[PDB]
């Protein structure tokens, strides 16, 4: 998979347009293959058009949390869902807590077209 | 829309000197990293020099350190390449790029149209 199709698969859900059921993360972490080998401790889904998300790569350039400088912060807050493992999880069967939030996202961008390949953070 | 604006290239004798200027206008913030890449006829595109918005993070390609000097207006979206002692192998189109990391080609999403530099022997 290209890094861009992997970002869409791990972090984009343009159809929700917010996580209204708290069963959402349990059934989207599985749906997007994030529980195939182990429990991914944390992951964020973005509920905006892909045009709104890809357009973040031309907005405020900020520093990636690992030191790199090709990360970008969104102009307006975006609808996101934080998936977090509960205290009761473990990998046969992964259990996740769902939190709907409206935050700005930060992504690392690459390529032509210049698009998000890593999800860095929320503010 | 972010206009990339380059100038300073053209024809120059071997052992000669040139100064490339590049400015990104219409960007509401400050590209942390900007730099120069170059491509020749046939040769694949390669990195030349790169510098961060503080004045640090300075990096040159192993083929041009000592002959070439990057600089930026601190905090501003401008980048300059002073080239001295020029060889015929420096002949190439020089591209200004903004918003990536070091000389990592895939990480910049802003590229200028390119400034032709030709160095006769």
């Amino acid at each position: 998979e290209t890094a861009a199709a992997k970002f869409e698969r791990q972090h984009m859900d343009s159809s929700t347009s917010a996580a209204s059921s708290s069963n959402y993360c349990n059934q989207m972490m599985k749906s997007r293959n994030l529980t195939k080998d182990r429990c991914k401790p944390v992951n964020t889904f973005v509920h905006e058009s892909l045009a709104d998300v890809q357009a973040v790569c031309s907005q405020k350039n900020v520093a990636c949390k690992n030191g790199q400088t090709n990360c970008y912060q969104s102009y307006s807050t975006m609808s996101i869902t934080d998936c977090r493992e509960t205290g009761s999880s473990k990998y046969p069967n992964c259990a996740y807590k769902t939190t709907q939030a409206n935050k700005h996202i930060i992504v690392a961008c690459e390529g032509n077209p210049y698009v998000p390949v890593h999800f860095d953070a929320s503010v | 829309q972010v206009q990339m604006v380059e100038s300073g290239g053209g024809l120059v004798q071997a052992g000669g000197s040139l100064r490339l200027s590049c400015a990104a206008s219409g960007y509401a913030y400050t590209y942390i990293y900007m730099g120069w890449f170059r491509q020749a006829p046939g040769k694949e595109r390669e990195g030349v020099a790169a510098m961060d918005s503080g004045g640090g993070g300075t990096l040159y390609a192993d083929s041009v350190k000592g002959r070439m000097t990057i600089s930026r207006d601190k905090g501003k979206n401008t980048v300059y390449l002073q080239m001295d002692s020029l060889k015929p192998e420096d002949t190439a189109t020089y591209y200004c790029a903004a918003g990536g990391y070091e000389l990592r080609d895939r990480t910049y999403g802003q590229w200028g149209q390119g400034t032709q530099v030709t160095v006769s022997s």
